[PDB]
């Protein structure tokens, strides 16, 4: 099972992709980068936003 | 954003 997320875990629940091609973790659990509903337009995680 | 269900 492939593992994702700041968490190192494997997919659960709803996952939220970076919008950053480079980005090293790609998904992430929507909890672990503190969401609860899907956000509009582009979103970057906190490795790729600073 | 792009968004899944697990
Ligand atoms: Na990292
Ligand atoms: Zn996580
Ligand atoms: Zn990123």
């Amino acid at each position: 099972e492939p593992t994702y997320c700041l968490c190192h875990q494997v997919s659960y629940g709803e996952m939220i992709g970076c919008d950053n091609p480079d980005c090293s973790i790609e998904w992430f659990h929507f909890a672990c980068v503190g969401l609860t509903t899907k956000p509009r337009g582009k979103w970057f995680c906190p490795r790729c936003s600073q | 954003a792009r968004t899944k269900q697990t």
